[PDB]
RNA sequence: GAGGCAGCCUGGUGACAGAGCCUCUGUCUC
C-alpha cells in the first residue's frame, strides 16, 4: 500500500524519501542517482524504494463510504 | 419474454463493457479485474474448458 | 494462404494443412481449435521490418495496433496440426548462412521462446536454470501466496480474503511478468536470504526469521473473515427477526455476551470481537417464546469488525452481511517460499542482535540451509541472489528472462565485482552471539520470497471429550466440529505389532465409545435391564433370572442391532 | 432457472459431468489469472493410467509444460500458454 | 495465541531468583550459576572475564533453550579460591573496564566537538 | 587477572552517525557493546493508540503500526520517565508517558498527506525527529475522509519491540587483514579489501600472526534519530555497567544465604 | 448394576427365528400404522413407539428407565401380510 | 432507531425495527452500519 | 501346571515387564501396601519399577501354552533383562 | 440401504470398528529443535493446557493436587475436572464453591499435561512401528510441535509444513506400555533390517565431517564452549593433542568425550582410496580416510554418513548393541548439541561460488561433447548407408538406438568425472556429497557439466510429431539435439527445445509419484 | 530372512497357493468376524447366519471389535495377586 | 477413458469453499 517507515532490515526511516524519490526521477535522474542523493547507501535500503509499489494511489480512487 | 440468460462480466453485454479505467472506479469496480467470470447468486463462477 | 494473410474471404482463424503424402487438404472453420501467432518467413528473411516496429513504437497515440500487423501478413495463428507442416525457427538466428546447413527452408519463426511458459511459470525467474519438478512446485505455490487481490477489496465481502500490507514488486523480474500485472499487484517481498547453517533451527526445509524485521511489518497481513445472515417469514405464522435477545423470551440463550450487539440485533463496525461472542443477535418464533438462531464468531478467532451492511435479498428479506479483520503477524510454522519450490516453515525468530551480521551492519531478514539445494538443483534460485544483489546496488530491476543469451553468470558476477563485493556473492559473516568472524563467508543477497496460506494457527488443534456424534456416539469429525483424530486400521497394525495391547483398547475403546449392554445367558441378545427397579428380562426366554453385563463398543452395539435388522442373530456366549 | 442451475452447481446437465463452474479462486491475483485460463480434460481419475497424463510433444506453444496440480489430478489439468487463442469458429460458406 | 509475551524476556515473575548457586558434584571446586532473564550479552563477557583469571580452571556459559530466557555459567577454580569469588570478581573487572572506557569517550566526543 | 584498560579514538562524527575505535579490550566485550546498542538503549516511542475516527483506506492498526515505527525525540526525558511498570498510578500519567494527538480531515478536493508533522505533543522536548528531512508518510486521505486520534508514547527497548531500537545500523569489525585467520578465504585474492586495510594492491593478506588476538574493534553507530549518535553509546555503557552491578547486588545477596 | 460383568468368550451366527421375533418384539402388535405422531405425541404401534426406546434428548422408554443414553433401543416387527424373499 | 449510511449516495438515514430498507432520496437498497463509539485499544506493534 | 516340568523360558518377557510394572503402579496409586522402603520417591511407576528390579511385586503370571494348559511364575522366580 | 451402511470403508466395521476417531489426541505443524533430546517432543503450552491426564489422589500426592485443582483451569498448571468415588465429577472451569475442592483418597483430578509426562506422536501413512513412538513432553511457546532431528528419519518428516498427531495414554496402566515397549530409544533398532533406523543428519552430520579433519584445532574457550553441552561429561578437562607453542585440542580428541563406554569400531570413510589397504601406509592414513575406534576413543579417520549413518555396523549401531538405549540416547543427543553449536564457528554455506568450475574444466567438457555428437552422426551415417548390422537377437533399430545410448552414456560419466575432479576441497557441493548429508555425484555432474539424456518410458523422446520431436527440427533426425540430449548445465541454463524436453522427463517422475502415493497402504493391508 | 520366511510359510501352511484375495482368504478357517472386515463385509455374515457359523473370540481383530484384551503381546497371559508374598 | 471383483471397488490422513434439506461436488495440503 504505503511507504514502509523503516526498512524491514536496519531500521532505516524510508517513510519520508518515497515523495521525494518520485521527484528526483522526475528530473530524470536514474534510480541509481536518485537513491544516492537521498542517502540510501545500503542495499538493503535501495531495495525498499526501488521496490515499492504505491498501491494507495488505486485505492485513493474509489470513493469513500461517507461523503 | 421467455427468460434470464446470465452475462459474462466486460462480455460487450456487459453494463462494465467499453468503459474506462475512470467509469469503473466509480462503480467500485477493479479497473485490473479482468472479467470473463459469471454471478450466480453472488459467488463468482468460471466455465473451465 | 495468399487470401487468408490479406484476410479476404478467409477469416485469419481458418486453419489449413495439405498432408503432402497423403494427397489430402483439409480446412477446418471448427471453434475450440487451439493455435498460436507466429512470425511468418519468407526466402529466409522475416517478413517483419524494421517500420513494423516504428509503427508499433506509435501505438500510445497512433491508431497501429496488432490487427494492423496480422493485416498485413506479416504474423500468422497456427494450430496445433498445421504446425506439423512448419518449419519454426527459434529465433532468426537460424536464418543466418551458417557453414554447416541444418535446414535451408524455414516457413515460420518463433515470436519469443519463453513465451510456452504460462502465467504462473511465467512469475518465475530463471527457470531454464532449475530441475523441472520445481517449475511446478512454483506455479502450485504461486496461487497460494498472499499478496494484494484485487484493488476494490474493502467493498468486497468475500468469505476468506488474505491481503500484504507491504508488498514489492520483485527486484529480479522475467519481462512476462509485466503483462500479469505483477508490478500493480504483486504477492511477495524482497528479502535478504544468508544461504547458511546457523543455530540449525532451517534444517530440513526449516527457516530463520529476522523478528526485527517481522516487528517492522516485514510479512505481515490481514485476514477477512465474511458472515452473511439472512431473515425469513415462514409460513402464515413462523418468523425470524435480527434482534437483541434475552433470556427472559430465547430458549437457546447461552452465558455468553449478547451486549455487543445494537438495538437493531447487530453489532457495529469497530467492536472488538473474540470467539463465541454473538455477532448477529437473530430470533425465531416458538410455538420461553422464542428459540434463538444467534450466530457466533467462529472459535479460536479474535478481530474486530471491519465492516457491517445490511440489505434486502431476492425475496425482500432483511439480509445482512458482517466482515471482521485480524492481523497475522508471521509465527514459527508459518510456510514461506521462494519463487523456485523452496517451500518451507519458520523454525524460530531471532532478534537483530543475534542474526549474523556482516562488516556493513547489514543482517539477513531469513536464514535457509544450504542442503535444500544439492539434491533439488534449484540453481535459479541462486542466479536470483546474485542478479539482485547487483540490482539492488546499480538501482536497476534485473531481467531474468529465460533463453536469454545475453545475460551470464560470469557477466552478472563482473558487474557484482564493481560494487565492493566479492563476485561470486559470497559475504563475511559475524556470529552474533559472540561476535567471531565465521569461517565459512555466507552466500547473502536479495530475494523474492513469499508469504502461503498456510498459517499453523488455522491448523493447530486439539481434543479432549468434546462434541459427540447422534449416531456412532465417537467424537465429531474435523478441526471446525472440535473433532478428534482418527486413529486409523494402521494405527492399530502398529499397535498390534508393537504388543501395545492395553493402550490399542483405551485408544480404540474406553477413549472413543464405552458402553455396556445387558446380555441373556441363554441366547446371545440383548436382555431388558431397569437398572433402578433392579429387574431384567429375556423376551424370547423369559428369562428373568441370569443375565450378564457385557462392556462393547457402542459402534459394536449398534453393528449387532444392525445385523438383526437382517434378521441375522449375532449371538454373544459369555461362556 | 436451467441456466442458473448448473452454473450454480457445475453439474452440467438437467437433474451429469460434474466440476465445470467452480468458483473463481479470489486468494491472489495470479491465482485468478490462471483459473480463468485453466483447461480440464475429462477422463476419471481413479485410473492408474499415464498415457493422457504424460506431457505430449504437441503442447509445445499451447499449453504451459511446468503447471499441472499434485495428487490425482496430475497432467489431465492444464493451463494455456500466455499466447495461445482458442478459435471461435466461422460457417464454412 | 501460544505467543510469549515479549516482556517476559527480561521481567522476572514473582519468586523468580535472578541467580542460583549449586555446587557441581562432579568435580571439585566447581559451580553452577543459573541466571534468569539473561541472554548472551552478560553471559559471554562474564565467561571471557573468568577465563582472564588464573586461578579459574574452567568457565563456560549456555542458554539451555532458546526460547526460554536464562543462562547457565559453569565455574571451577583451583583450590583456596571459591569460583563465587572468581564470579564477583570478573563482574567487578569489568565494572571498571567499562566505567574506564566510557570517561575515555566522553574525553574523545569533547575533542571532536571543540576541534 | 583484572580488567582491561580500552582506549577510544573518534574518526567521524555527525548528527547521523559516529565512527570509532576501541583498542585493547575483548572481542566479547566489543560485541555486547554493540548488542546494548541494538537492542538495551531506552527510548521512547509511541506504545499505546485510542482511535476516535479513521475513514482512511488503511485499517486502525495499520496506522497504530506505523504510529509506532515513527522515530520521536528522546535524548532528554528518557531518563527522567518511569518504565510504566515502576510508576504506582493506575493507567498513564506524566511520569510514565508523553501524550500525543492527530486530527486530520481532507477538506480539500486534492490529496492530504498526513505525516509525522501532524502529530502534535504535549511537550516539546518529545517531537518527531523529522521536525526536531521531510516529515514521515502517515496515510494519505482522499476528500472527504477523516483520521483523529489519541496516542501515548512510553520508554522502551528494542528488546520489546525493534521499534525500540535506536540505531539505524551498527558496523562493527576486527582483524580487517586477515591475520587471525578467523575466516579462511579458498582464494584470497577475489576478495576486495575492507576500508581500513593496510596492503599493498598485490599483497592479499596480512601473513599469519600466531600469538595474536583480536585487539582493534571499529564500530560505525548511526542513530535512527531519537538519540544523538553519541549519546547512544554513553546511554550503552551506562546502562551495561548497570546491568552487571545489578547482578553483583543479588550475587552479594545470594552468597550472604548460601554461607 | 446388579448383574455379574462377563467377557463375551463366542459368538454365535444363526437366523432370527419368526417366532423369536414375535417373542423378543415389544410391539406387542406389530407396527400398524405409517405415521409418527397421533395428536403430536407418539404413536403406539406407529414408527415412534415409546416403548421402542428412548425418543427426546431428555426423556424416558416404557420399557425401562431408559435415561436416552443408557437405554440400547428395544426391537420391534411388522408382520408382512404376505411372506417375501430376503434378498 | 439506527442510523446507516447508503452505499450510492453516502447520505444518512434514520432507521428502525422491521422497517424495510431503502434509501430516501436515490432509491438504493444497500445499507452500511456506520462506525462504533465505544473505545478500543491498539498497542503500536 | 505345578512348579515342575516348566518348559517355558524363566526370562520375564517384556511384555511381561510392561504389564507387570503397569498393573502394579496402579495398584500403589490405588493405595496398595509398598513392599520396598522408598526413599523420597512418590510417583507409583517409579515405586513399581523399584519393586521389580530388587524382585518384590506380589504377582504371579500366568503363561497359558497353545495346548490350553498354564504355568505359573511368580515374578521373584523370573530373571530381568534390563 | 442397511447394507449401505455395512458395505465397506466408512461402513461400521472398517470405518467405526477397525478404525475411529479418538479423544484426546491433538494435531499441529511440526517444526525442528535441535535443543531437545531424541526422547522428547515440545508441546504448545495451550493444547498441554486443553488436554488432562486422570490422576489417582493419594497421601503421596493429594498435597500436589489440592494446589492445581486450586488453581483450576485458568491456570496452566491446573487441573479440569474432580472425579469422585461415585464417578461424579466436578468441572473447575465455573467457579465451584468449596465443598467441591475436598479432596479424599481415591478422587481422580484431571490435571493438565505437564512436563514429563509421555505420549504417542505418529505421522500417517503408518508404514511400520517406527512411526509411532513414544516421547516424552517439553512445554513451549508458540503453536508447533518440535522434534529433534534425528528422529525426523523414521517418520519420513521434513519441516515444509508437515502435521503429526499426538495420542495421551491415559492410564498408569497404558502409560507403563508405552515407557517399556515403545519409547524411541527402544525404537532406535528396527527388527527389518536389525540396522539402526535413526542416524546423524542434514547440518550434523556436514559438521560431524569437517569437525573430524585433521586440520581441527580448537583453542581452550572454544573447547570449554563444546564441552559445555555434553551432558554425560565427567568434568575432567583433557589434556590437549598439541601442549606447546600453544594449547590446542583437536576435533577427534572432543568426540572421543562423545563417544561412550569403551566401544570399538572400524569404518571407512567415503573417500578412502581402493590402494591404500594394500600398499604402505595401511595404517597412518594419508588422507585419514579411514576410522578406528578403540577403547571409547576415535583415534584417526573422518566420520560420516559411513560410521553415523543408518547402515549396520556403523559407530551408533555397536553404541547400541554395546551400551543399549539407556546410553545410545545420550549419544545422539550430545553429537547434535556440541557439534551444532561448533558449526557456529564454521558455518556452511553453498553459493554460486561452488557450481563453477575452471575454464580449463569448461573445455575438457566442450570437447567430450563435441566428440561424442560427431561419433553419433557417424553412428547415423553408418545406419543410414545401410552399413550397420543388427546385435543377436535384437532389432536392427534396437541396435541403433543401443549404440547411440552407448556413446551418449560415456560422454555424461566422462564429463561428470571430470567436473568432480575439478572441485577444490573448498568447494560447498563436495562437502556434502563427501558427508553423504545430502546431494550426490550426479547432481555435480548435472549442476557443472550436462544435464544429460531424457527418457520418456525409458527412449529417447518420442516422435509426437509426424517423424520429428518438434516443429523446429527436420524430419527423420535421430541426433541427440533432436531426440533430447541436454547437452548444457543447469548453470549454463537450457536452451527452449531442452527446456520442454527436461520438462517432458519431469512430468513423469511426477506421474509416478501420484501413483507410487496412491498405493502405501495397499499391500501392507492385505498382508496383515 | 525371517520375514522373508514367515511370509512364504503362511502363504503355503495349508498345502496349496493361499493367494490373498478376497475368496483366497475367504477359503481360510478363520472365523466370520475377522473375515467380515476384509472385502465383503455383509455377504461373508450372510453365510455366517445362513449356516449356523461361530467364532471362537481367539482372533485379533475379533477381540478388539468387541473392545476386549487382544490375544497379542501385552495382553497374551494372565496375572494373579501372590497373596502370600503381600506378607512381605 | 484404465483396470479388478462378485453392480461395485479403486492408498493413508487433512483443511477450506460451493450446492441442497446431514448429503453431494470441487480445489487444495503432507
Ligand atoms: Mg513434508
Ligand atoms: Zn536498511
Ligand atoms: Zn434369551
Ligand atoms: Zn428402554
Ligand atoms: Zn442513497
Amino acid at each position: 500500500m504505503i511507504i514502509p517507515v523503516r526498512c524491514f532490515t536496519c531500521g532505516k526511516i524510508v517513510g519520508n524519501k518515497w515523495e521525494a524519490y518520485l521527484g528526483l526521477l522526475q528530473a530524470e535522474y536514474t534510480e541509481g542517482d536518485a537513491l544516492d542523493a537521498l542517502g540510501l547507501k545500503r542495499y538493503c535500503c535501495r531495495r525498499m524504494l526501488l521496490a515499492h509499489v504505491d498501491l494507495i494511489e488505486k485505492l485513493l480512487n474509489y470513493a469513500p463510504l461517507e461523503k | 419474454f421467455i427468460g434470464k440468460i446470465p452475462i459474462m462480466l466486460r462480455s460487450t453485454y456487459c453494463l462494465l463493457n467499453g468503459l474506462t479505467d475512470r467509469d469503473l472506479c466509480e462503480l467500485n469496480e477493479c479497473p485490473l479485474d479482468p472479467g470473463g467470470y459469471f454471478i450466480i447468486n453472488g459467488s463468482e463462477k468460471v466455465l473451465i474448458a | 494462404r495468399k487470401l487468408r494473410r490479406q484476410m479476404d474471404i478467409i477469416v485469419s482463424e481458418v486453419s489449413m494443412i495439405r498432408d503432402i503424402r497423403e494427397r489430402e487438404i483439409r480446412i477446418y472453420t471448427d471453434a475450440g481449435r487451439i493455435c498460436r501467432p507466429l512470425l511468418i518467413v519468407e526466402k529466409q528473411k522475416l517478413l517483419l521490418k524494421k517500420r513494423h516496429i516504428d509503427q508499433l513504437k506509435e501505438r500510445e497515440y497512433n491508431n497501429y495496433s496488432w490487427q494492423d500487423l496480422v493485416a498485413s501478413g506479416v504474423v500468422e495463428y497456427i494450430d496445433t496440426l498445421e504446425e506439423e507442416t512448419v518449419m519454426l525457427a527459434m529465433t532468426p538466428d537460424d536464418l543466418q548462412e551458417k557453414e554447416v546447413a541444418y535446414c535451408s527452408t524455414y516457413t515460420h519463426c518463433e515470436i519469443h521462446p519463453s513465451m510456452i511458459l504460462g502465467v504462473c511459470a511465467s512469475i518465475i525467474p530463471f527457470p531454464d536454470h532449475n530441475q523441472s519438478p520445481r517449475n511446478t512446485y512454483q506455479s502450485a505455490m504461486g496461487k497460494q501466496a498472499m499478496g494484494v487481490y484485487i484493488t476494490n477489496f474493502h467493498v468486497r465481502m468475500d468469505t476468506l480474503a488474505h491481503v500484504l500490507y507491504y508488498p514489492q514488486k520483485p527486484l529480479v523480474t522475467t519481462r512476462s511478468m509485466e503483462y500479469l500485472r505483477f508490478r500493480e499487484l504483486p504477492a511477495g517481498i524482497n528479502s535478504i536470504v544468508a544461504i547458511a547453517s546457523y543455530t540449525g533451527y532451517n534444517q530440513e526445509d526449516s527457516v530463520i526469521m529476522n523478528r526485527s524485521a517481522v516487528d517492522r511489518g516485514f510479512f505481515r497481513s490481514v485476514f477477512y473473515r465474511s458472515y452473511k445472515e439472512q431473515e425469513s417469514k415462514k409460513g402464515f405464522d413462523q418468523e425470524e427477526v435480527f434482534e437483541k435477545p434475552t433470556r427472559e423470551t430465547c430458549q437457546g440463550m447461552r452465558h455468553a455476551i449478547y451486549d455487543k450487539l445494537d438495538d437493531d440485533g447487530l453489532i457495529a463496525p469497530g467492536v472488538r470481537v473474540s470467539g463465541d461472542d454473538v455477532i448477529i443477535g437473530k430470533t425465531v418464533t416458538l410455538p420461553y417464546t422464542k428459540r434463538d438462531c444467534s450466530t457466533f464468531l467462529r472459535t479460536s478467532e479474535t478481530g474486530i469488525v471491519d465492516q457491517v451492511m445490511v440489505t434486502l435479498n431476492q425475496e425482500g428479506y432483511k439480509f445482512c452481511k458482517i466482515r471482521v479483520r485480524s492481523v497475522r503477524i508471521p509465527q514459527i510454522g508459518d510456510k514461506f517460499a521462494s519463487r523456485h519450490g523452496q517451500k518451507g516453515t519458520c523454525g524460530i525468530q531471532y532478534r537483530q542482535e543475534d542474526m549474523p551480521f556482516t562488516c556493513e551492519g547489514i543482517t539477513p531478514d531469513i536464514i535457509i540451509n544450504p542442503h535444500a539445494i544439492p539434491s533439488r538443483m534449484t540453481i535459479g534460485h541462486l542466479i536470483e541472489c546474485l542478479q539482485g544483489k547487483v540490482s539492488a546496488n546499480k538501482g536497476e530491476i534485473g531481467d531474468a528472462t529465460p533463453f536469454n543469451d545475453a545475460v551470464n553468470v560470469q557477466k552478472i558476477s563482473n558487474l557484482l565485482s564493481d560494487y565492493g563485493y566479492h563476485l561470486r556473492g559470497n559475504e563475511v559473516l559475524y556470529n552474533g552471539f559472540t561476535g567471531r568472524k565465521i569461517t565459512s563467508q555466507i552466500f547473502i543477497g536479495p530475494t523474492y520470497y513469499q508469504r502461503l496460506k498456510h498459517m499453523v494457527d488455522d491448523k493447530i488443534h486439539s481434543r479432549a471429550r468434546g462434541p459427540i456424534q447422534i449416531l456412532n456416539r465417537q467424537p465429531m469429525e474435523g478441526r471446525s466440529r472440535d473433532g478428534g483424530l482418527r486413529f486409523g486400521e494402521m494405527e492399530r497394525d502398529c499397535q498390534i505389532a508393537h504388543g501395545a495391547a492395553q493402550f490399542l483398547r483405551e485408544r480404540l475403546f474406553e477413549a472413543s465409545d464405552p458402553y455396556q449392554v445387558h446380555v441373556c445367558n441363554l441366547c446371545g441378545i440383548m436382555a431388558i435391564a431397569n437398572t433402578r427397579t433392579h429387574t431384567y428380562e429375556c423376551r424370547g426366554c423369559r428369562n428373568k433370572t441370569q443375565i450378564s453385563l457385557v462392556r462393547m463398543p457402542y459402534a459394536c452395539k449398534l453393528l449387532f442391532q444392525e445385523l438383526m435388522s437382517m434378521s441375522i442373530a449375532p449371538r454373544m456366549m459369555s461362556v | 432457472d436451467g441456466l442458473k442451475y448448473s452454473l450454480a452447481t457445475g453439474n452440467w446437465g438437467d437433474q451429469a459431468r460434474a466440476g465445470v463452474s467452480q468458483v473463481l479462486n479470489r486468494l491472489t491475483f495470479a491465482s485468478t489469472l490462471s483459473h480463468l485460463r485453466r483447461l480440464n480434460s475429462p477422463i476419471g481419475r481413479d485410473g492408474k493410467l499415464a498415457k493422457p497424463r504424460q506431457l505430449h510433444n504437441t503442447l509445445w506453444g499451447m499449453v504451459c509444460p511446468a503447471e499441472t496440480p499434485e495428487g490425482h489430478a496430475v497432467g489431465l489439468v492444464k493451463n494455456l500458454a500466455l499466447m495461445a487463442y482458442i478459435s471461435v469458429g466461422s460457417q464454412p460458406s | 495465541m501460544n505467543a510469549p509475551p515479549a516482556f517476559e524476556s527480561f521481567l522476572l515473575f514473582e519468586g523468580e531468583k535472578k541467580i542460583t548457586i549449586n555446587k557441581d558434584t562432579k568435580v571439585p571446586n566447581a559451580c553452577l550459576f543459573t541466571i534468569n532473564k539473561e541472554d548472551h550479552t552478560l553471559g559471554n563477557i562474564i565467561k571471557s572475564q573468568l577465563l582472564k583469571d588464573p586461578q579459574v580452571l574452567f568457565a563456560g556459559y549456555k542458554v539451555p533453550h532458546p526460547l526460554e530466557h536464562k543462562i547457565i555459567i559453569r565455574v571451577q577454580t583451583t583450590p583456596d579460591y571459591s569460583p563465587q569469588e572468581a564470579f564477583t570478581n570478573a563482574i567487578t573487572d569489568l565494572i571498571s573496564e567499562l566505567s574506564l572506557l566510557e570517561e575515555r569517550f566522553r574525553v574523545a566526543i569533547k575533542d571532536k566537538q571543540e576541534g | 587477572p583484572y580488567a582491561n584498560q580500552p582506549t577510544v579514538r573518534i574518526t567521524e562524527l555527525t548528527d547521523e552517525n559516529v565512527k570509532f575505535i576501541i583498542e585493547n579490550t575483548d572481542l566479547a566485550v566489543a560485541n555486547s557493546i554493540r548488542r546494548v546498542f541494538i537492542a538495551e538503549v531506552p527510548i521512547i516511542a509511541i506504545d499505546w493508540v485510542q482511535i476516535d475516527a479513521n475513514s482512511s483506506v488503511l485499517h486502525d492498526e495499520f496506522i497504530a503500526h506505523r504510529l509506532g515505527l515513527i522515530p520521536l525525540t528522546s535524548d532528554d526525558i528518557v531518563d527522567k520517565l518511569q518504565y510504566s511498570r515502576d510508576c504506582t498510578c493506575e493507567e498513564f500519567c506524566p511520569e510514565c508517558s508523553v501524550e500525543f494527538t492527530l486530527d486530520v480531515r481532507c477538506n480539500e478536493d486534492q490529496t492530504r498527506h498526513v505525516t509525522s508533522r501532524d502529530l502534535i505533543s504535549n511537550s516539546p522536548r518529545v517531537i518527531p525527529v523529522t521536525s526536531r528531512q521531510d516529515d514521515i508518510l502517515i496515510v494519505k486521505l482522499r476528500k472527504g475522509q477523516e483520521l483523529r486520534l489519541r496516542a501515548y508514547a512510553k520508554k522502551g527497548f528494542g528488546k520489546e519491540h525493534a521499534k525500540w531500537n535506536p540505531t539505524a545500523g551498527v558496523a562493527f569489525e576486527y582483524d580487517p587483514d586477515n591475520a587471525l585467520r578467523h575466516t579462511v578465504y579458498p582464494k584470497p585474492e577475489e576478495w576486495p579489501k575492507s576500508e581500513y586495510s593496510e596492503l599493498d594492491e598485490d599483497e592479499s593478506q596480512a601473513p599469519y600472526d600466531p600469538n595474536g588476538k583480536p585487539e582493534r574493534f571499529y564500530y560505525n553507530v548511526e542513530s535512527c534519530g531519537s538519540l544523538r549518535p553519541e549519546t547512544i553509546v554513553l546511554s550503552a555503557l551506562s546502562g551495561l555497567k548497570k546491568k552487571l552491578s545489578d547482578l553483583q547486588t543479588q550475587l552479594s545477596h545470594e552468597i550472604q544465604s548460601d554461607v | 448394576s446388579a448383574c455379574p460383568l462377563r467377557t463375551i468368550k463366542r459368538v454365535q451366527f444363526g437366523v432370527l427365528s419368526p417366532d423369536e421375533l414375535k417373542r423378543m418384539s415389544v410391539t406387542e402388535g406389530g407396527i400398524k400404522y405409517p405415521e409418527t405422531t397421533e395428536g403430536g405425541r407418539p404413536k403406539l404401534g406407529g414408527l415412534m413407539d415409546p416403548r421402542q426406546g428412548v425418543i427426546e434428548r431428555t426423556g424416558r422408554c416404557q420399557t425401562c428407565a431408559g435415561n436416552m443414553t443408557e437405554c440400547p433401543g428395544h426391537f420391534g416387527h411388522i408382520e408382512l401380510a404376505k411372506p417375501v424373499f430376503h434378498v | 432507531p439506527m442510523i446507516y449510511i447508503c452505499g450510492e449516495c453516502h447520505t444518512e438515514n434514520e432507521i428502525k425495527s422491521r422497517d424495510p430498507i431503502r434509501c430516501r432520496e436515490c432509491g438504493y437498497r444497500i445499507m452500511y452500519k456506520k462506525r462504533t463509539k465505544r473505545l478500543v485499544v491498539f498497542d503500536a506493534r | 501346571q505345578a512348579n515342575q516340568k516348566r518348559i517355558t523360558t524363566p526370562y520375564m518377557t517384556k511384555y511381561e515387564r510392561a504389564r507387570v510394572l503397569g498393573t502394579r503402579a496402579l495398584q500403589i496409586a490405588m493405595c496398595a501396601p509398598v513392599m520396598v522402603e522408598l526413599e523420597g520417591e512418590t510417583d507409583p511407576l517409579l515405586i513399581a519399577m523399584k519393586e521389580l528390579k530388587a524382585r518384590k511385586i506380589p504377582i504371579i503370571i500366568r503363561r497359558y501354552l497353545p495346548d490350553g494348559s498354564y504355568e505359573d511364575w511368580g515374578v521373584d522366580e523370573l530373571i530381568i533383562s534390563d | 440401504s442397511l447394507k449401505q451402511r455395512l458395505k465397506g470403508k466408512e461402513g461400521r466395521v472398517r470405518g467405526n470398528l477397525m478404525g475411529k476417531r479418538v479423544d484426546f489426541s491433538a494435531r499441529t505443524v511440526i517444526t525442528p529443535d535441535p535443543n531437545l533430546s531424541i526422547d522428547q517432543v515440545g508441546v504448545p503450552r495451550s493444547i498441554a493446557a486443553n488436554m488432562t491426564f486422570a490422576e489417582i489422589v493419594t497421601p503421596f500426592n493429594i498435597d500436589r493436587l489440592q494446589e492445581l485443582v486450586r488453581r483450576g483451569n485458568s491456570q496452566y498448571p491446573g487441573a479440569k475436572y474432580i472425579i469422585r468415588d461415585n464417578g461424579d465429577r466436578i468441572d473447575l472451569r465455573f467457579h465451584p464453591k468449596p465443598s467441591d475442592l475436598h479432596l479424599q483418597t481415591g478422587y481422580k483430578v484431571e490435571r493438565h499435561m505437564c512436563d514429563g509426562d509421555i505420549v504417542i506422536f505418529n505421522r500417517q501413512p503408518t508404514l511400520h512401528k517406527m512411526s509411532m513412538m513414544g516421547h516424552r513432553v517439553r512445554i513451549l511457546p508458540w503453536s508447533t510441535f518440535r522434534l529433534n532431528l534425528s528422529v525426523t528419519t523414521p517418520y519420513n518428516a521434513d519441516f515444509d509444513g508437515d502435521e503429526m498427531n499426538l495420542h495421551l495414554p491415559q492410564s498408569l496402566e497404558t502409560r507403563a506400555e508405552i515407557q517399556e515397549l515403545a519409547m524411541v530409544p527402544r525404537m532406535i533398532v528396527t527388527p527389518q533390517s536389525n540396522r539402526p533406523v535413526m542416524g546423524i543428519v542434514q547440518d550434523t552430520l556436514t559438521a560431524v565431517r569437517k569437525f573430524t579433519k585433521r586440520d581441527v584445532f580448537l583453542e581452550r574457550g572454544e573447547v570449554m564452549n563444546l564441552l559445555m553441552f555434553l551432558s554425560t561429561w565427567d568434568g575432567k578437562v583433557p589434556q590437549p593433542a598439541i601442549l606447546k607453542p600453544r594449547p590446542l585440542w583437536t576435533g577427534k580428541q572432543i568426540f572421543s568425550l562423545i563417544i561412550p563406554g569403551h566401544i570399538n569400531c572400524i569404518r571407512t570413510h567415503s573417500t578412502h582410496p581402493d590402494d591404500e589397504d594394500s600398499g604402505p601406509y595401511k595404517h597412518i592414513s594419508p588422507g585419514d580416510t579411514k576410522v578406528v575406534v578403540e577403547n571409547g576413543e576415535l583415534i584417526m579417520g573422518i566420520l560420516c554418513k559411513k560410521s553415523l549413518g543408518t547402515s549396520a555396523g556403523s559407530l551408533v549401531h555397536i553404541s547400541y548393541l554395546e551400551m543399549g538405549h539407556d546410553i545410545t540416547r545420550l549419544f545422539y543427543s550430545n553429537i547434535q548439541t556440541v557439534i551444532n553449536n561448533w558449526l557456529l564457528i564454521e558455518g556452511h554455506t553453498i553459493g554460486i561460488g561452488d557450481s563453477i568450475a575452471d575454464s580449463k574444466t569448461y573445455q575438457d567438457i566442450q570437447n567430450t561433447i563435441k566428440k561424442a555428437k560427431q561419433d553419433v552422426i557417424e553412428v547415423i551415417e553408418k545406419a543410414h548407408n545401410n552399413e550397420l548390422e543388427p546385435t543377436p537377437g535384437n532389432t536392427l533399430r534396437q541396435t541403433f538406438e543401443n549404440q547411440v545410448n552407448r556413446i551418449l552414456n560415456d560422454a555424461r560419466d566422462k564429463t561428470g568425472s571430470s567436473a568432480q575432479k575439478s572441485l577444490s576441497e573448498y568447494n560447498n557441493f563436495k562437502s556434502m556429497v563427501v558427508s553423504g548429508a545430502k546431494g550426490s555425484k550426479i547432481n555435480i555432474s548435472q549442476v557443472i557439466a550436462v544435464v544429460g539424456q531424457q527418457n520418456v518410458e525409458g527412449k529417447r523422446i518420442p516422435f509426437g510429431f509426424k517423424h520429428r520431436t518438434l516443429p523446429h527440427f527436420i524430419k527423420d533426425d535421430y541426433g541427440p539435439e533432436s531426440r533430447g540430449f541436454v547437452e548444457n548445465s543447469y548453470l549454463a541454463g537450457l536452451t527452449p527445445t531442452e527446456f520442454f524436453f527436461h520438462a517432458m522427463g519431469g512430468r513423469e517422475g511426477l506421474i509416478d509419484t501420484a501413483v507410487k502415493t496412491a498405493e502405501t497402504g495397499y499391500i501392507q493391508r492385505r498382508l496383515i | 530372512y525371517r520375514h522373508l520366511a514367515l511370509l512364504c510359510d503362511t502363504m503355503t501352511c495349508r498345502g496349496h497357493l493361499m493367494a490373498i484375495t478376497r475368496h483366497g482368504v475367504n477359503r481360510q478357517d478363520t472365523g466370520p468376524l475377522m473375515k467380515c472386515s476384509f472385502e465383503e463385509t455383509v455377504d461373508v455374515l450372510m453365510e455366517a447366519a445362513a449356516h449356523g457359523e461361530s467364532d471362537p473370540m481367539k482372533g485379533v481383530s475379533e477381540n478388539i471389535m468387541l473392545g476386549q484384551l487382544a490375544p497379542a503381546g501385552t495382553g497374551c497371559f494372565d496375572l494373579l495377586l501372590d497373596a502370600e508374598k503381600c506378607k512381605y
